[PDB]
RNA sequence: UUCUUAGACCGCACCAAGACGAACUACAGCGAAGGCAUUCUUCAAGGAUACCUUCCUCAAUCAAGAACCAAAGUGUGGGGAUCGAAGAUGAUUAGAGACCAUUGUAGUCCACACUGCAAACGAUGACACCCAUGAAUUGGGGACUCAGCACGUUAUCUGACUUCUUCACGCGAAAGCUUUGAGGUUACAGUCUC
């Protein structure tokens, strides 16, 4: 019917692919295409500031030694995913055109 | 003792693998082999009820129980291996990592050289879930 | 207990590492006929590199280094090498997105028979001037970085021995020719060897392993 | 027991939704200078709270909310 | 539900078998469409560009007819790790192979045959002309050792995909569309077809 969004909620343009790979998901196993996926990227702490003092305290070659590694990994998540975790919210007429591109 | 007895006054690297989910904790004892151990301590032990045995205080009230039989196998200084969770599940551990970690350095065990050891495919099988997903 | 039976061990490390005694281990004792030398031989011991040598742990404590059991002697344990591994953090530090990503295998074939996958990866980086949001090349500027690589380390590893091979790896000199020479191709950001595995393994030869400790502690 | 004083250092803020509980931050005075690196832990409270109270703790090495 | 002293879970080492190639992977690329992602080697192609080479109207679009075509299905043989319709068991519920959980057959893979049924969508038929604002990207062209090289910047051009979340005129019932048309249409006629 109507065209709410003018590329329809994906990365991919027309008149080019009309078709990229399913990718799952890290909740509920969903597949989606990869362009349709909502990609964030987490940089996971391996400890809280609360126990990184104590940890590093007990700690010689390490924490002041070196800086602590970090878990990262890239999210794909669905759309309903996304929405109810509340990291990806509805937005007004103006703003949904709006992009930041792949930056923070 | 039955511990060190030619290492002794001297540290000694024993490694800790710690799996970390939502359906329990484990605490794991091996020596730079994997090859013997000494211990193996689960959540479920500790804390009953299937829900707080993946809980903070399932992992500390075990940690202690580390510590207590560390010391009489001679080993002092630890070597840590945090593991999130399988390639076909996730890759987020459980409320039980972040909460072991503090209570071994607590308790007077040295700390030193943790990694991220956890199994990530290159790629894999069909994740479980379904194409609609679990809903 | 399980202590009543249990001993201790060390393990010697060759004299091309700057620590020779970096672990103390356990293991069962002979119980019998089941004889306790032959379950320790094939056991694999993993370290940090940064520990294990006093040069270069500046450079990476991101590295790993394992070994296996040749020999067991004394209470010595006479080792040569397995692996050495880059940890999974190391390459998301200095992944970057809209850079592209290159990586290879080379078997590599020493002098002795032992081989080795060497396991290689790089990144593009981007030039000082630049105004472009890609720094994505063409194929045939992937593919040529690839040869270099193979080439290189294939030639000298050729005429040098596992020892002193693995001296190359720790000490990263062989990282720094790589780096250098392929950087005219497309500037890249770093290049590392990931994984260090072995494949075939030659002999047991008492000699050569003895020798490759020096003295033995 | 263990009755251990501690000084609330600030008001944390506002956690709990019943308007019963605040989480705020307990400082230990209880050291004599006796090494502790908590070193100020966060407490869940029950009722209400001023900074400068002092008050008992019968735990210690709490995080209070966690992620549960 | 299910699995465990006949030692599970867990850790390390090694091996077997089958699928897949993460991240990097994008308001990017190639292909007529459907579609296509590890590396090396190999076979035949396709598009773009460059040219003071060649041919000289050989064209455009299409009833008839021919070829290709996602997934699920059917035939025969091989394979069968993972997931999984049907089935089984446990919950949830007033009732529940339900949605959820543990299992599990067909199927999921490959070869050779069929089927031609999709929101096969850009819901926008094909070819051709004219039509403005700004900033980028993708290829080519212009101003020792796979090496008289490769990348980047300034400027220009031809060919592709799209954004102005300051797209000009105009059109449309509005949403919207804009050299990339649904514009140049009651001042109604470029061409063909469904």
């Amino acid at each position: 019917m109507t065209t709410k969004r003018r590329n329809h909620g994906r990365a991919k343009p027309p008149c080019s692919r009309g078709r990229t790979r399913p990718v799952h998901c890290f909740n509920c196993g969903r597949l989606a295409p990869k362009d349709k996926a909502v990609g964030r990227f987490v940089v996971r702490r391996m400890l809280d500031q609360a126990s990184a003092r104590d940890v590093a305290e007990a700690s010689n070659v390490y924490g002041a030694g070196f800086p602590m590694p970090k878990l990262y990994m890239k999210q794909r998540f669905c759309i309903a995913c996304a929405i109810h975790s509340r990291t990806v919210r509805a937005r007004p007429t103006d703003m949904r055109k709006r992009r930041f591109t792949t930056k923070v | 003792f039955y511990g060190s007895s030619a290492a002794k006054d001297e540290l000694v690297y024993g490694v800790v693998h710690i799996y970390a989910s939502f359906n329990d904790t484990f605490v794991h004892v091996t020596d730079m082999s994997g090859r013997e151990t000494f211990c193996k301590i689960t959540g479920g032990m500790k804390v009953k009820a299937d829900r707080d045995e993946s809980s903070p205080y399932a992992a500390m009230m075990a940690a202690q129980d580390v510590v207590a039989r560390c010391k009489e196998c001679g080993i002092n200084a630890l070597h840590v291996k945090m593991r999130a969770t399988g390639g076909v599940g996730t890759r987020s551990p459980g409320p039980g990592a972040q909460a072991a970690l503090r209570a071994l350095a607590r308790a007077g065990m040295k700390i030193g050289r943790i990694e991220d050891v956890t199994p990530i495919p290159t790629d894999s099988t069909r994740r479980k879930g379904s194409r609609r997903g679990r809903r | 207990e399980t202590m009543s039976r249990k001993e201790w061990y060390d393990v010697v490390a060759p004299k091309n590492f700057e620590v020779r005694q970096f672990g103390k281990t356990i293991c069962n004792k002979t119980q019998g006929t089941k004889i306790a030398a032959d379950y320790l031989r094939g056991r694999v011991y993993e370290s940090n590199l940064a520990d294990l040598n006093k040069t270069q742990g500046d450079d990476d404590a991101y590295r790993k280094v394992k070994f296996v059991v040749q020999e067991v002697q004394g209470r010595n344990l006479l080792t040569q090498f397995h692996s050495m591994e880059m940890t999974s953090d190391r390459v998301y530090f200095l992944l970057r997105k809209w850079c592209t990503t290159i990586e290879a295998a080379v078997e590599a074939k020493t002098a002795d028979g032992y081989t080795l996958r060497l396991f290689v990866i790089a990144f593009t980086k981007k030039q000082s001037n630049q105004l472009s949001k890609n720094c994505y090349a063409k194929t045939r500027l992937v593919k040529w970085v690839r040869h270099r690589i193979t080439n290189l380390i294939r030639q000298r590893l050729s005429k040098v021995n596992i020892n002193e091979a693995v001296t190359l790896l720790t000490r990263n000199i062989l990282r720094d020719r790589l780096a250098k020479r392929c950087n005219p191709i497309v500037p890249l950001r770093d290049l590392r060897i990931r994984k260090v595995k072995v494949v075939r393994t030659p002999r047991f030869d008492a000699q050569a392993l003895l020798n490759a400790h020096g003295e033995i502690p | 027991d263990q009755a251990q004083v501690g000084l609330i250092i600030k008001v944390l803020g506002r956690t709990g939704s019943r308007g019963n509980v605040t989480q705020v931050r307990v400082r230990l005075m209880a050291e004599e200078g006796s090494p502790d690196a908590n070193r100020t832990i966060v407490r869940n409270v029950k009722g209400p709270c001023k900074e400068g109270d002092m008050l008992s703790l019968m735990e210690t090495e709490r995080e209070a909310r966690r992620l549960r």
